[PDB]
């Protein structure tokens, strides 16, 4: 059985809507176990700055309470056949899932339609609630990573919903009330946006009927009329430094106005991500490694855990890398990895091409292995898409991808385009944003 | 600041705004600044009626 072979059993994504919107979508194969979860399309793109942060409230406060489960019974349940209940509310997308066993199927189903609809937001526990988040923005703020990632937003997209934080400014927080938080569930916690799923031992017939019979008071309509529409965002390529020379090291983020979701050129553009490849000081590989940047790094000991993204939102996304190395590599980094875009752009090798192909596949193979990330896979894809994508197709579309295409696709994103660079700490060897324009083309070329 | 994008192309400018006033200079006045009495050949019996300097 090759490698066709086995992506063609591939058991299928069967998707189906009942009649308020509410689309479910399972994936059984032969697992005791099941990861049963929505999958609500609401985050910090869909809210505007006096109510910035209140997604993450109410994802802080589903939990704790239902006007069914009255505090935590609903724990109580959930420890009592050991599910793993969790949530997870990204800029666009906020879901809640449950790890348990295929046979406690129909208690789940139940859990999550009293968590995302009969929530009692209750006023004490809010207040409760208020400390937490203050104390986990303070965690935050020494999360040296998340801080660049967030700078990184806010730097980019600026004015528009975009560059909000997940959780919010530090004075919305301290602000909010029942009544906002109520509006928030009311204006996204919708059937239409909202995406049943589950994997394992999930017969989809099922899930279906359990969603019959347990979400079908979700309603479609919106108060009045307000509808909370999309609002597109602009990349105002940027420069933000906050100099900080206490921290030791020094975390750099420099991205440039990526595709949104459904372009194609996700595909070639990540296998040209895949080319630069990610590196940590604890790797291993060593001056060995393939991808030219990592084999400079580890041969010089520049940096400690550089590492390329592809943050991609729905309309527009993030496309760079994002370096951890001391005070005095910076500049030289910036040359090196700058150097590397270049050369995708002038000079990519079928050769290495090739490795990109099969690095991209093992990512997205290896990435949907167990339950949960085939549910959140799922979850993310019926939004994203508007369908799962099969590993199949994903196979066609990386078979396509040749060093052509991967020279087009990077001189038309990188070549010549403004970035947005995001510093931290002892950023001082950080060219100026001039330096880092300059280098953004090649004067050979 | 790093000096390449910035001063150099001040530098330049001041260079040109230079090139500016030298050209002005020569081309529509070459001896404003200068004495015409140079012009006669040096001669060790005359003294010019100014000893003047540049």
């Amino acid at each position: 059985a090759t490698y066709a072979q086995a992506l063609q059993s591939v058991p299928e994504t069967q998707v189906s809507q009942l009649d308020n919107g509410l689309r479910v979508a399972s994936e059984q194969s032969s697992q005791p176990t099941c990861t049963v979860g929505v999958w609500i399309d609401a985050g910090s793109r869909y809210e505007n700055e006096k109510n910035n942060g209140a997604g993450y409230f109410v994802e802080h406060l589903a939990f704790k309470g239902t006007k069914n489960r009255p505090g935590s019974a609903l724990e109580k349940e959930v420890e009592s056949m050991g599910a793993h209940l969790n949530a997870y509310s990204t800029r666009e997308h906020t879901a809640y899932y449950i790890k348990a066993l295929s046979k406690d199927l129909p208690k789940a189903v139940e859990l999550l339609a009293d968590i995302v609809q009969n929530c009692s937001l209750e006023d004490s526990q809010i207040e409760k609630e208020r400390d937490v988040i203050l104390q986990e923005l303070q965690e935050n703020d020494s999360s040296m990573r998340d801080v660049v990632f967030d700078y990184l937003h806010a730097t980019a997209f600026q004015g528009t919903p975009l560059a909000q934080s997940v959780e919010g400014p530090s004075e919305n927080v301290r602000k909010l009330s029942r009544a906002d938080l109520t509006e928030y569930v009311s204006q996204h916690y919708k059937a239409p946006r909202m995406v049943l799923a589950a994997a394992g031992g999930v017969e989809h017939r099922q899930l279906l009927d359990l969603a019959q019979k347990h979400f079908s008071s979700l309603s479609g309509t919106y108060v009045e009329d307000a509808v909370p529409a999309f609002t597109p965002c602009r990349f105002t390529g940027s420069e933000i430094r906050h100099r900080d020379d206490a921290l030791p090291l020094a975390h750099v983020a420099i991205a440039v106005e990526g595709p949104g979701w459904a372009n194609p050129d996700n595909v070639p553009l990540q296998v040209a991500n895949a080319i630069i490849g990610h590196y940590d000081s604890t790797y291993g590989g060593g001056t060995h490694m393939s991808s030219t940047l990592a084999s400079v790094a580890a041969t010089r000991k520049l940096c400690q855990s550089f590492q390329t993204f592809n943050i991609c939102y729905a309309e527009t996304g993030l496309l760079g890398a994002h370096f951890v190395c001391d005070n005095m590599s910076i500049d030289d980094m910036m040359f090196f990895l700058q150097g590397q875009w270049m050369r995708l752009c002038t000079s990519a090798t079928e050769s290495e091409v090739v490795r990109g192909k099969n690095i991209l596949r093992n990512a997205l193979v290896s990435h949907l292995d167990g339950t949960t990330p085939v549910c959140e896979d799922i979850g993310r894809s019926l939004l994203t898409y508007g369908r799962r994508i099969p590993l199949a197709e994903w196979e066609s579309r990386i078979a396509e991808v040749d060093a052509s295409v991967v020279r087009e696709v990077c001189s038309k994103y990188f070549y010549d385009q403004c970035p947005a660079v995001a510093g931290l700490g002892p950023i001082e060897q950080l060219p100026d944003y001039n330096r880092i324009r300059s280098g953004m083309f090649w004067l050979r070329f | 600041i790093p000096f390449h994008p910035y001063y150099t192309i001040k530098d330049i400018l001041g260079a040109l705004f230079m090139m500016l006033i030298l050209l002005i200079l020569v081309l529509f006045s070459p001896d404003l600044l200068g004495d015409p009495d140079n012009y006669t050949p040096a001669n060790p019996l005359n003294t010019p009626p100014h000893i003047k300097p540049e």
